[PDB]
């Protein structure tokens, strides 16, 4: 299950690191504006 | 010492030895190499 468990946890790192990027991408758009 | 009839039946040693899934596709690469190919596709 510890082996899931740091699979699991790129997954989830992955999604976050999207979800920065849009963050930022969202910040510098309203700058823009 | 006793007087056989000919054969009525004819013999000899033999060997006697003991007699695909339905995702049998993936079975050229292996289990870890599917898994990280789709770690992969989303790094990528």
């Amino acid at each position: 299950w510890s082996f899931y468990f740091g699979a699991l946890s790129f997954i989830i790192a992955e999604m976050v690191g999207v979800l920065a990027v849009h963050m930022f991408i969202d910040r510098h758009k309203q700058l823009r504006a | 010492v006793i007087d056989f009839s000919k054969p009525f039946m004819s013999l000899g040693i033999s060997i006697m030895i003991k007699k695909p899934g339905v995702f049998s596709f993936l079975d050229p690469l292996a289990y870890e190499i599917w898994m990280c190919i789709v770690f992969a596709y989303i790094g990528v």
